[PDB]
């Protein structure tokens, strides 16, 4: 019933990094993957955006091959963007 | 712990005693002169940066820099030309080649895809249609005849 | 009914006729993408084409477009512009409205954002475009530079 | 994990590994030790 | 810049209840005026919507008078529903 | 009226006018690219059509 | 009428594939020596029956 | 409204449209009158006659 | 109306039309739809005759 943006945003950035962790080595060239991964566990308001679209693109842009910790720990805490378009 | 944040005067009242890094980079997009893909305003003298232009690639310039999460700073090619290489110095003249030298980041602009530029550069998925086509002077209504 | 009906129609010249021809001028730009087309080209009609317009006194070409098209006003019909799909597709929809687009187009391509190679702008810009592609921003964008407010009917 | 107080167990350990990709091990053991875990290894093809 | 939804959260529950405590024993019906004065300075991805909606349903459904902090604390947990529609 | 109507003969150009009448049905592949469009589109006349 | 959207097909990879980047490069080259069209025109209007 | 919230009046008779970004800083009776947006144009002249 | 005034039900959603008599005994939301007393015939038989 109840869908918050917050939590969908926490759930989301976990998800991603969770995700990425599966993929060691490679990551850079497997984030936006497991972002859709991420966006389609935790749902979104807007299939085509995404959980975290800001998130997404942030990690995009800096995750390098086995980089992926300090990455995910300087990409979650921004801002997601908006959410419906 | 305890430090002194100033002081009370019998008439001044209070009165407070005493008491850079880490920022985002400018990108530098690289753009032709071309309607209606970037052109100067009706104003643009009394006005200055990103606010001189006007254009479907500038809209797309600002689109895309918003998607993307990044300042962008419009600058026209120097030379005025798309890209190409001399057959001769093998050297990248154009937006192709303010990329490929570094002089720019990004290109937003008309820029055809061809496989000589996507050899040396990154294309991303075409934006925008299109062919070579024939213009002529559109022809005398003439008359329907006998 | 039939003259409540009116209408017109769609004069073509194609291109293969345009290289059989000698009496309409025709050529590209300076530099391009198009020119380096018909340069390039192993295709017959095209060659025979880039041939005539290569060593055609004085020279068909043109330093921009603005140039070729009013070149093309100035010549009473007697001068073709090998241009760009778009640009032609604009100059058709703005006054004075005296040029048009004739026949189909010679090759089917597009444009794109470039980046240095490795550069990290690359999949983010690109997911970008794919993105801007599904939600008609691209298309509306095309819209209100092209035919929104365009000058012509 | 504790290898010392302990061959299903290995494959279960290695399964679950294999599912959430760590393929990186650190072997901390004794020399008798190493060589046991090492078979089980190749027997399971891990 | 870009707005986060969840930091938007945040300041909408937080402005809320610093407008609500301006008014006393009155709270229950200034409870919507105060979610609009945090909707207008938060600012709100719709306007219809404003910044949280939850919290302003939860709210309005529990405030009474001198109320107040029980309320806002058990309200600011709530989920904000959609910022889209 | 009848030649009059022969130039009457396109009443369905776009998609919009497709989308506002409900005596001529319409669809998609049941998957697809096409589909998946609709769905996941949010642009108006689309939308109707998804709905 | 015309369509309701403007895209293309493509040759898919999974990602971080070799094969990715020389296939890429390969369309690209097949694109411009004129192949693709000849292609379509072979398998579309080339046969074409309707005239 | 400003006259409303900052109070200035005691209450408002006028043709003070009913809105909800009104409805949450202000009571509303019930409507007395109703009414919508609509569309003002010049009449056409059924002049111009003659021969 | 009974069902709310005596407690039997918490919210009554439904064609209740507003009247001043009701809205002493229960609370009414503002009106989410307009509508009001109409006649109501056979249709006549179609078209028409005439010189
Ligand atoms: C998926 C979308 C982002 S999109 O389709 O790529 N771009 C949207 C935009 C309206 C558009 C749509 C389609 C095309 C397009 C243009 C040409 C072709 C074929 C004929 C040649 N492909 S190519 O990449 O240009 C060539 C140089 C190899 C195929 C598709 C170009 C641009
Ligand atoms: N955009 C092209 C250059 N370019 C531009 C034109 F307007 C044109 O008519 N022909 C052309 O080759 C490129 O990127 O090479
Ligand atoms: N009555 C409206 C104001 N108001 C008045 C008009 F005559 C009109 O045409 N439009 C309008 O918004 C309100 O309450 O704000
Ligand atoms: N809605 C009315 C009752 N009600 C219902 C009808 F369908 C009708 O035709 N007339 C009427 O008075 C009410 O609120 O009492």
């Amino acid at each position: 019933g109840p869908a918050d943006c917050c939590r969908m945003k926490e759930c989301c950035t976990d998800r991603v990094n969770e995700c990425l962790q599966r993929y060691s080595g490679r990551e850079d060239k497997f984030v936006s993957f497991c972002y859709q991964e991420a966006t389609v566990t935790c749902g979104s308001f807007n299939e085509i955006v995404g959980c975290c679209y800001g998130y997404q693109m942030c990690m995009i842009r800096v995750v390098k091959p086995n980089s992926l910790s300090g990455a995910h720990e300087a990409c979650k805490t921004v801002s997601c963007g908006n959410p419906c378009a | 712990g305890p430090r002194k944040i100033g002081y009370w005067s019998e008439v001044d009242k209070m009165v407070v005693t005493l008491t850079s890094g880490l920022e985002q980079k400018t990108v530098v997009v690289t753009t032709i002169l071309e309607s209606p893909y970037v052109m100067m305003k009706k104003n643009h003298e009394m006005l200055e940066g990103n606010e001189r232009y006007e254009g479907y690639c500038v809209d797309l310039a600002a689109e895309i820099a918003k998607h993307c999460g990044f300042k962008y700073k419009l600058t026209i090619v120097g030379d005025g030309k798309y890209g190409a290489r001399d057959a001769d110095t093998k050297i990248w003249d154009g937006m192709v080649g303010e990329l490929v030298y570094g002089k720019a980041d990004i290109a937003i602009a008309p820029l055809t895809i061809t496989l000589v530029r996507e050899e040396v550069i990154d294309f991303s998925k075409p934006f925008m249609s299109l062919g070579i086509s024939i213009m002529i002077k559109k022809p005398q209504k003439s008359k329907p005849g006998v | 009914a039939f003259l409540t009906v009116e209408r017109m129609v769609s004069p073509i010249e194609s291109a293969e006729d345009l290289s059989k021809q000698t009496e309409i001028a025709y050529g590209t730009l300076d530099s391009g993408s198009t020119k380096e087309f018909f340069r390039r080209s192993k295709i017959a009609v095209f060659d025979k084409m880039w041939t005539y317009m290569r060593s055609a006194e004085p020279s068909v070409f043109v330093r921009t477009t603005a140039e070729g098209v009013a070149r093309v006003r100035k010549s009473k019909g007697k001068y073709a512009y090998l241009l760009e799909s778009t640009m032609n597709e604009y100059i058709e929809q703005r006054k004075p409205c005296d040029t048009m687009k004739v026949g189909g187009n010679l090759d089917s391509k597009g444009y794109g954002i470039a980046t240095p190679k490795g550069s990290s702008l690359g999949t983010p810009v690109n997911l970008a475009v794919l993105k801007l592609s599904e939600q008609g921003v691209l298309d509306k964008l095309k819209n209100k530079w092209w035919y929104d407010k365009g000058e012509c009917g | 994990i504790n290898v010392g107080n302990i061959d299903e167990t290995y494959r279960s350990l290695f399964q679950d590994l294999e599912l959430k990709g760590e393929r990186r091990v650190i072997l901390d053991c004794e020399r008798d030790k190493v060589n046991d875990i090492v078979d089980q290894v190749i027997t399971i093809g891990k």
